């Protein structure tokens, strides 16, 4: 067990401030980026912010989204990131997850805000114990290539998030064997070769554009029988 | 490009 720890978020008013942490454990932290991820009142998934390593003068990107607003650091020695918050809006609502890892393996159990290119994904799918199904994320940029880096993350209750497989098709360590990553027909897919009742969940795809994430909008997957 | 670090 790896573990991502988030803390410090809370009910805030507009145009204010808020620093969110996370604590790590359980790999060399220190190897690898980190980011923020929230997830809003809409149930969708966002990229905010990445930080790369000391050996990369710990550089940095934003989404668009809170670029000027938002600062993401870390400090190594205590295994933990930060994402400083300044200027805080409505729509800055969610809750954050620090997650990393080839590329979002690792994803803590959050830390809830509350302020008071397109990336497809099938809405939702159905399937029963023992099939396979096959998930799909397009771009809308066109074709999805490995150097898009597709992941796939399942969301099971209560925001409960797994990276499932990174780099296109790079399974996640302790990841089951059913779960597999492709390029199909111009788009990243992944198949659950034998779908199981405890599959089902929602499953989003976040593809890599040069220097940012973009996350679909997730597959609700059922498991009907 | 990403994080690709096994
Ligand atoms: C990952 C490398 N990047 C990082 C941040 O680790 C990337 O530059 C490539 O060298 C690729 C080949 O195998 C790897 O581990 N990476």
């Amino acid at each position: 067990q790896v573990q991502l720890q988030e803390s410090g978020g809370g009910l805030v008013q507009p145009g204010g401030s808020m620093k969110l942490s996370c604590v790590a454990s359980g790999f060399t932290f220190s190897n690898y980026w980190m980011n923020w991820v929230r997830q809003s009142p809409e149930k969708g998934l966002e990229w905010v912010a990445e930080i790369r390593l000391k050996s990369n003068n710990y550089a940095t990107h934003y989404a668009e989204s809170v670029k000027g607003r938002f600062t993401i650091s870390r400090d190594d020695s205590k295994s933990s990131v930060y994402l400083q918050m300044n200027n805080l809006r409505a729509e800055d609502t969610g809750i954050y997850y620090c997650t990393g890892v080839g590329q979002f393996a690792y994803w803590g159990q959050g830390t809830t805000v509350t302020v008071s290119i397109v990336v497809t994904q099938e809405s939702a799918l159905t399937t029963s114990p023992g099939e396979t199904v096959t998930l799909t994320c397009r771009s809308s940029t066109g074709a999805v290539t490995t150097s898009n880096y597709a992941n796939w993350v399942q969301e099971k209750p209560d925001h409960l998030f797994t990276g499932l497989i990174g780099g296109t098709n790079n399974r996640a360590p302790g990841v089951p064997a059913r779960f597999s990553g492709s390029l199909i027909g111009d788009k990243a897919a992944l198949t659950i070769t034998g779908a199981q009742t405890e599959d089902e969940a929602i499953y989003f795809c976040a593809l890599w554009y040069s220097n940012h994430w973009v996350f679909g909008g997730g597959t609700k997957l059922t498991v009907l029988g | 490009a990403p994080d690709t670090r096994p």
